[PDB]
């Protein structure tokens, strides 16, 4: 039925600002309790803010002040205008329709860390090879390493393998930015034989790369 | 005073089975409340309504007890596919407070580690790093060991692994551990080694390669 | 009420005859306007005064003609370099309305157009896609036709096509006609080719190419 | 005699706001009836806004408020400080100097979409091909493609040749970004005679490139 899709995070750095539109792809934001929930990495939810089918706030405990809800319902957007954040938010943002109890509330993130990289990738083929390879299947992958903006997202086959495809969590190095590897194992009389193309993608940057592994010189 | 909510977390358990999980209340509440499914990576979805009227679309294996305080809920014949967090809330008071979430995982039996290693690409020796990739496929115990080893030499303190969530079809994990060394550092030794400890094997299983071969 | 001033549009002529071009207005204005050329791509230039006082720094082939209302401007002895707009205004009240424009053309007789297709840079096949371009140089009759087909069939709703404005030098149109395709998919066929209808043809040009062949 | 140009134009979002400077090369902007003209492309013109000689205003219909219009006599100066852009602007502005009709008045560009790719080409050169050669004459190019910031300018050989360079009307794609392709015939017997190098700018953002087109290998 409702289908709440948001849009609007990114990166910044204290004394910042951003706004955030849930967009309410679904009917009547004009007459529905909507609120704000929040989550830091590892940690619990939180709740932030809310507004009333006739216009109230009462905002949070800690984010008092120094942060905006509204909606706009010939529109039918919910509009959150924050500022100066303490940078003690880097979290993940969720709104949702409260009806009595809550669900309905789709997802987006944000992270406001002091400083900026925003560069993308480095991108490796990892080839299959008879180290891999055991028996009737070997594995072949792709390393996408080093970049800040949390969000990336590797595919293989624009989309077309979804068996044995695992993309493993990214790593924190010393270094301050992030590294994973995503491999997929395939029948070992399959080395070569079909497409194994890895799909970068990098939605904080532009970045959009296809990397082609293939078995060992 | 706000409502302080617990929970005793980390259930391990297998298919087809009983488990129950409570919800403590530290002050008196009355009997409004609700239960969340968390799976990693996603958004919540509510199961027990504002008591145990569980809402709609869900399955017939969850048995909200709903009381004064000391909430509980109950999951009787396990599939594998709940691999998630269970909150607690509590409905109706504006500024609400939550749990603090139960990971539940899903016993197995015995299945060893497929085992790969994969050599720095020539590409990134051009940059002037190398990093060494070893790869564990598939395995019910996490508790694995990869051990790097360069010309023997047991490596401590450049290696990084991460682990993904058990499988929601065979229940397994895998385990990915990163040797990042500098094209320099690389290049002077010859023999790459990951040897991999695991209950499912009888002796470790070490793959390995030789810089340079071909 | 505000004027709403009108034009018929799109003239088409050859070089050194008359043509008239009007300006209704839909009130009673006085006599005081102005007209304006706009060559494509560029800033206007007026010619015309507040009436028919032409501005100086112009030839003697405009004869603007006014009146109450119905104003009416002529160029007489056409010049092969006359290709944009022509516009009305209204001097002296601020808010001012203007006209509608007409874009003129400009016969020529029979002129086929050079035929040439290019295959996609190497450069581009890296990237992941193919775009193969087909250029028709200089051509009169504009309504030509670009037939992409692919091993013989017939391509539909993957090409772009763009055209020029009539040359001030020759009173030609050159197009340019792309058809986009992902590397995937072009490695799937073999013979593109480009097959262009015209009216300086007796029967349809085509000029193909062979992917992978030196 | 007057040379009025301008500058300021580029890529702004809603609620955005711009400041544009009519400079006036050319003499005695404190005495002359000067004056905004807008248009859409494809579209005709529109009026928006005029200075007096002693100071008025009166501006246009649906850009009432909103918009400011100033002048600096001292700097030869106008300036206009607009904000808050319905974005359903997005147009080819002109200042023209007004004098008992209007003439002399330079040219600017503005758009003011909801997004921004601000990237830069993608160049491939199209090799002279017999294909493309033709008795005394064979044609060459070079493609570039994939931009959003409109402006983009591709030259041959730093300018030398005009004759027979013919750049096409970019095109706009569903991705929502633009392309074009730019071609020239020289004569069949210089296929790769001389020097065929076409110079790429992107003025919005500042890409420069230089691309030389041979005959196909």
């Amino acid at each position: 039925e409702v289908q709440l899709v948001e849009s609007g995070g990114g990166l910044i750095q204290p004394g910042g600002s951003l706004r955030l539109s849930c967009a309410a792809s679904g009917f009547t934001v004009s007459s529905n309790y909507m609120s704000w929930v929040r989550q830091a990495p590892g940690k619990g939810l939180e709740w932030v803010s809310v507004i009333y089918p006739g216009g109230s706030t009462f905002y949070a405990d800690s984010v008092k002040g120094r942060f905006t809800i509204s909606r706009d319902n010939s529109k039918n957007t919910l509009y959150l205008q924050m500022n100066s954040l303490r940078a003690e938010d880097t979290a993940v943002y969720y709104c949702a329709r409260e009806t009595l109890a809550f669900d309905y509330w789709g997802q987006g993130t944000l992270v406001t860390v002091s400083s900026a990289s925003t560069k993308g990738p480095s991108v490796f083929p990892l080839a299959p090879s008879s180290k891999s390879t055991s028996g009737g299947t070997a594995a072949l992958g792709c390393l996408v390493k080093d970049y800040f903006p949390e969000p990336v997202t590797v595919s293989w086959n624009s989309g077309a393998l979804t068996s044995g495809v695992h993309t493993f969590p990214a790593v924190l190095q010393s270094s301050g930015l992030y590294s994973l590897s995503s491999v997929v194992t395939v029948p070992s009389s399959s080395l070569g034989t079909q497409t194994y193309i890895c799909n970068v993608n990098h939605k904080p940057s532009n970045t959009k790369v296809d990397k082609k592994v293939e078995p060992k010189s | 005073d706000i409502q302080l909510t617990q929970s005793p977390s980390f259930l391990s358990a297998s298919v087809g089975d009983r488990v129950t999980i409570t919800c403590r209340a530290s002050q008196g509440i009355s009997s409004y409340l609700a239960w969340y499914q968390q799976k990693p990576g996603k958004a919540p979805k509510l199961l027990i309504y504002a008591a145990s009227t569980l809402q709609s679309g869900v399955p017939s294996r969850f048995s909200g007890s709903g009381s004064g305080t000391e909430f509980t809920l109950t999951i009787s014949s396990l599939q594998p596919e709940d691999f998630a967090t269970y909150y607690c809330q509590q409905l109706n008071s504006y500024p609400p407070a939550f749990g603090g979430g139960t990971k539940v995982e899903i016993k197995r039996t015995v299945a060893a580690p497929s085992v790969f290693i994969f050599p720095p690409s020539d590409e990134q020796l051009k940059s002037g790093t190398a990093s060494v990739v070893c790869l564990l496929n598939n395995f019910y115990p996490r508790e694995a060991k990869v051990q790097w080893k360069v010309d023997n030499a047991l490596q401590s303190g450049n290696s990084q692994e991460s682990v993904t969530e058990q499988d929601s079809k065979d229940s397994t994990y895998s385990l990915s551990s990163t040797l990042t060394l500098s094209k320099a550092d690389y290049e002077k030794h010859k023999v790459y080694a990951c040897e991999v400890t695991h209950q499912g094997l009888s002796s470790p299983v070490t793959k390995s390669f030789n810089r340079g071969e071909c």
